[PDB]
């Protein structure tokens, strides 16, 4: 049951890159495609041509070429279905509405088109895992535009995200605080599960974790991409947790609109460190309720969790995992909602992490990726909404959105959803 | 009428057409319909020897049209310095007000001619006068951050 | 996005745009023939932003001359540069305009402007994917700035999802005492506000007062104004010429930099700023760089950025330095100026940082704000403005092209509609 995965605009683009890169190393898989190891649930996430060659179920877009052809021209070069490499010529210049709207519906037909000939190599296609920015317009409009139409067109299909959340430090228009609640609220009804990727918390912990003062795309890209892969390494390998997507929504999602869990990762090691002790099953469950280990910026212990899953890789005994919940239910203040199971879910896949050459992390012989569905996810939706408020009570920039075909109500309606989902929050708080 | 042909005379800088009006009693002291006069009107468009050659024949150099402008109000605004002087040696009113508040200081002031403005302050401008909205030449210079101007008025 | 449009429009138009391509043209390694005989590969990346590539690897500007004043044409080729530019680009009329915005606008000026607009249409289509268009013009004159808004407002007509911005010289009586000057700049304002989407306020009253109280030069020249211009101009666009962590082009500046259709006039500012053919051991700070960027009497427009507020800002920081030191430099004036920057648009001061130094210079920085003070700027020229207009000196002239005194009033009407503005946003608070 095959997964295809779709990366809009620069953030979702590089984030793939770094991915898929990570996946053909955990897989086995060369940059032309080859694969002596053998020749399997990798099926997933690769198609396999009569020549041997495994090919990634990926589309990558973007309204300009500039990433993608890095990518045509980069050690991948031959990975990808080069027709799965879409680029346009002129970008959504930061703006929702151009990306949703002007510019992006010049391209969307044939990015269907594309999609549609992965769709049609698949036996049991399960559905979509889509990278993008909040913040682009390319990330945030066309995104929208595009997760309206596979609504359409696959409505039986699951649709995940992973989207990454904006910074300050890192960003690079002032209105991605607009993009950021347009495309959330266009989106919120055509997408299963949503796992946003704070920049700020992705930024802390390469200064922090791995001694990177100034970190940049690359090394934010990296660790994100180990992160994503220990999210969907269920897919691509046995196991018995998060084993399709639809499991994904029956264990981390209990009503549709609050879709959104939090990632913490662990551990997080520097690469100069690389005769660090190990550190075991109980050391890494406990840094998993560590609010800076998180993937966004949030503090669980003022929320309540709805779900929980712990999703280990490598050298990890069951029992030593069922010690380490038996503390964690005990020493901590850790509460959920009156109407879940009080119990956490356990994958275990016993293939140590992998890291890439050229990285900054560190081997380790066990890690962890908990996934839970905390209340305290709202903390992220109040800062945004703040913002989104502060300029849009003075109406700033809005006529760049009027201008590109949107109508203000669309501000408003955006807003009040938005709204809505916080006292989602509250009233399961 | 040899009125309105010296008023165009005047404001065209025409010398000899100047001279031959006069001669055969052209009202030097003629108004346009704003109360413009040959003096105006040569004093506005830079005509030194104009100027001049009204004056020594019956111009009043204070006449006022109706707005209050008097020549040297135009001379300073304009910036005519060689005709700001004759008009001054010939008892130009250099405190004048027009029907806005400003006096030639302001005008000059406003328009940055500060050699002119050094002239106006020579010949006793009040640095205290004020327009309608109680300006005096010294705010407008504060207000507009020109050091130069402010500088010249303190002195 | 990648081509732009580049249109010079009268003598201070065509001044100011020959410096521009003979510094950015040295900032690239291309010669005054076209050939690049530069050693670093980045100058290549973008060059096609703002040059075409013909044959044997020569690049051209994408740049169009124009002035009713045929000695303009001269002036130009007579210059280093002056033989590289396309000889079919410039378009030239018999007679200039006489500091007369009428006939810049309606008369001789509409005469010409159909040629231009061939050449313009001629170099859009042989554009990949044009982003937009720059104009440097004077709004003092008639021809730059009577025709200069008047191909602005045709332009806008053909290619109306384009971006247009202008860099517009501002009269000031201490550089030009020729007293219609503020007939023509109000006229043209009036334009400007309605037909672009951005616009750098280069403002002679400043250059004057740099060059004459900071640089010491008892008697600046229009090469000691322009060499600051240039300076300018080259700061502010090179973000476009260099690839750049921030993506940027035209409407992505447009975007981030403008919050309310009208409020499009930017203040530039420059450091370090030095006469030319006057090195120093400059090496400046990253700290220097910084609060000199900030300094009133770093800024190309006569305003104290201290009197208003920042909507948004720009920095763009060019030269090998610390770019840890610059994000703590940047931080440190938003916290110490912070009540300078309006608190209703987060994060609105912006950081940029390119490697390659201008020429001459180890360290620069560019200053571009979107600041509520610009009003002082707007309000002197409206005085001015005011001042003549009452006593109706030389409206003939204008009239007497047809042109109408209601346009008068209505240009007046509408840049003091645009100060209120400004005053208004000054004085919002995020309650
Ligand atoms: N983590 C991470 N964030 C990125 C990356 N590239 C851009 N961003 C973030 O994404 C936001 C900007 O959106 P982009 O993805 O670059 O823009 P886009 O989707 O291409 O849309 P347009 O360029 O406006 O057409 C900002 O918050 C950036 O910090 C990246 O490679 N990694
Ligand atoms: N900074 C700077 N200003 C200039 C330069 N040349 C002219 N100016 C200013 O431009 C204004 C006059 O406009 P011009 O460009 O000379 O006139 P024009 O655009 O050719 O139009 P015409 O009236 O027909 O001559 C005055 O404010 C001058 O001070 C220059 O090279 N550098
Ligand atoms: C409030 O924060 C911001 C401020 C400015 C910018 C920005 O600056 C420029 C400066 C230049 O000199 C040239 C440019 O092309 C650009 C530009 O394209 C651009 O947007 C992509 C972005 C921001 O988020
Ligand atoms: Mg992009
Ligand atoms: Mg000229």
């Amino acid at each position: 049951r095959e997964c295809i995965s779709i990366h809009v605009g620069q953030a979702g683009v590089q984030i793939g890159n770094a991915c898929w890169e990570l996946y053909c190393l955990e897989h086995g898989i060369q940059p032309d495609g080859q694969m002596p190891s053998d020749k399997d649930s990798f099926n997933t996430f690769f198609s396999e041509t009569g020549a041997g060659k495994h090919v990634p179920r990926a589309v990558f877009v973007d309204l300009e070429p500039t990433v993608i052809d890095e990518v045509r021209t980069g050690t991948y070069r031959q990975l990808f279905h080069p027709e799965q490499l879409i680029t346009g010529k002129e970008d959504a210049a930061n703006n929702y509405a151009r990306g949703h709207y002007t510019i992006g519906k010049e391209i969307i037909d044939l990015v269907l088109d594309r999609i549609r000939k992965l769709a049609d190599q698949c036996t049991g296609l399960q559905g979509f895992l889509v990278f993008h920015s909040f913040g682009g317009g390319t990330g945030s409009g066309f995104t929208s535009l595009l997760m309206e139409r596979l609504s359409v067109d696959y409505g039986k299909k699951s649709k995940l995200e992973f989207s990454i959340y904006p910074a300050p430090q890192v960003s690079t228009a002032v209105v991605e605080p607009y993009n950021s609640i347009l495309t959330t609220h266009t989106t919120l009804e055509h997408s299963d599960c949503a796992f946003m990727v704070d920049n700020e918390a992705i930024y802390d912990i390469c200064r922090r974790n791995l001694d990177i003062e100034r970190p940049t795309y690359t090394n934010l890209n990296r660790l994100i991409s180990q992160i994503v892969s220990s999210i969907t390494a269920s897919l691509r390998f046995d196991g018995a947790l998060n084993v399709d997507l639809t499991e994904f929504q029956t264990n981390l999602v209990p009503y549709p609109r609050i879709h959104f869990p939090l990632a913490t990762y662990a551990p997080v090691i520097s690469a100069e460190k690389a005769y660090h002790e190990q550190l075991s099953v109980a050391e890494i469950t406990n840094a998993c309720f560590e609010p800076a280990n998180q993937m966004v910026k949030c503090d669980p212990r003022h929320g309540k969790y709805m779900a929980c899953c712990l999703l280990y890789r490598g050298d990890v005994v069951p029992k030593d995992v069922n010690a380490a919940i038996a503390t964690i239910k005990t020493k901590r203040s850790i509460q959920f909602v009156d109407w879940c199971p009080t119990g956490f879910k356990v994958g275990i896949n016993y293939q140590p992490p992998t890291v890439v050459p050229g990285g900054d992390l560190a081997k380790v012989q066990r890690a962890v990726c908990m996934l839970s569905n905390t209340t305290a996810i709202a903390e992220a939706w109040a800062r945004l909404d703040h913002k989104f408020d502060l300029m849009y009570a003075k109406r700033a920039f809005v006529h760049w959105y009027v201008g590109e075909g949107m109508e203000e109500g669309e501000f408003s309606e955006a807003r009040e959803d938005m709204a809505a989902l916080e006292k989602d929050y509250e009233e399961v708080g | 009428d040899l009125g309105k042909k010296l008023l165009e005379a005047a404001r065209a800088g025409q010398d000899d057409e100047v001279r031959i009006l006069m001669a055969n009693g052209a009202d030097v002291n003629a108004t346009d319909a704003s109360g413009l006069t040959p003096l105006h009107l040569a004093a506005t468009y830079g005509h030194l020897e104009i100027v001049e050659v009204l004056l020594k024949h019956g111009a009043d150099v204070n006449a006022i049209d109706i707005m209050g402008s008097t020549p040297l109000h135009l001379a300073a605004l304009i910036g005519h310095l060689e005709i700001v002087e004759v008009l001054l040696k010939h008892g130009a009113d250099v405190n004048a007000v027009d029907t806005w508040g400003d006096t030639p200081l302001h005008l000059a002031a406003i328009m940055g001619h500060l050699e002119i403005v050094e002239v106006l302050l020579k010949h006793g401008a009040d640095v205290n006068a004020q327009d309608k909205f109680g300006k005096t030449a010294f705010d407008i210079s504060i207000d507009n951050g020109n050091e130069d101007l402010a500088e010249i008025l303190q002195k | 996005m990648r081509e732009i449009v580049h249109i010079q429009a009268g003598q201070c138009g065509n001044q100011i745009g020959a410096k521009f391509w003979e510094v950015i043209s040295d900032e690239h390694g291309i010669d005054p023939t076209g050939s690049y005989h530069g050693d670093s590969d980045l100058q290549l990346e973008r060059i096609n932003v703002y040059y075409n590539e013909a044959a044997g690897n020569k690049y051209v500007p994408r740049a169009i001359l124009v002035d009713l004043e045929p000695g303009t044409m001269d002036s130009v080729r007579s210059g280093p540069f002056g033989q590289i530019f396309r000889p079919d680009n410039f378009v030239f009329g018999q007679s200039g305009a006489g500091n007369n915005w009428a006939k810049g606008h309606y008369t001789e000026g509409a005469e010409l402007v159909d040629s231009v607009l061939d050449v313009v249409r001629k170099e859009s289509e042989s554009c990949d994917c044009l982003q937009g268009f720059q104009l440097t013009h004077s709004l003092g004159g008639g021809t730059g700035s009577g025709m200069g808004t008047l191909l602005i407002s045709k332009i806008r007509e053909e290619y109306p999802d384009r971006i247009m911005n202008t860099f517009s010289v501002v009269p000031s009586p201490k550089v030009s005492d020729t007293v219609v000057e503020p007939y023509n700049a109000t006229l043209s304002v009036h334009q400007l506000v309605e037909n672009t989407d951005e616009t750098y306020c280069i403002d002679n009253e400043a250059l004057y007062d740099i060059c004459f109280r900071t640089l010491k030069l008892t008697t600046p020249t229009y090469g000691d104004l322009n060499h600051l211009v240039s300076a300018t101009m080259s700061g502010v666009t090179t973000c476009l010429r260099f690839p750049g962590q921030l993506n940027a082009d035209l409407r992505k500046l447009a975007v981030n930099m403008v919050p309310f259709p009208r409020l499009h006039f930017f203040m530039p500012g420059f450091a370090p700023l030095t006469s030319r053919g006057s090195q120093q051991y400059r090496a400046l700070t990253v700290p220097e760089l910084t609060q000199q960027m900030f300094d009133a009497k770093n800024m190309m427009a006569a305003c104290d950025p201290r009197h208003g507020r920042y909507l948004t800002v720009a920095a763009v920081f060019r030269g090998r330095m610390s770019m840890k030191e610059v994000d703590e430099q940047m931080l440190n004036v938003q916290n110490k100026n912070s009540s300078y920057f309006v608190e209703w648009i987060p994060n609105n001061v912006k950081t940029a940082v390119c490697d390659i130094p201008p020429r001459g210079l180890k360290m620069s920085a560019t200053f571009i704000g979107n600041s509520t003070a610009i009003q002082e700027l707007f309000k002197r020229i409206s005085e001015q403005f005011t001042a003549m207009f009452r006593r109706k000196a030389f409206l003939h002239w204008y009239t007497g092209e047809g042109m109408d005194e209601m346009e008068f009033t209505e240009a007046e009407s509408n840049m003091n509609d645009l100060v209120s503005e400004y005053q208004q946003y000054q004085d919002a608070t995020a309650d």
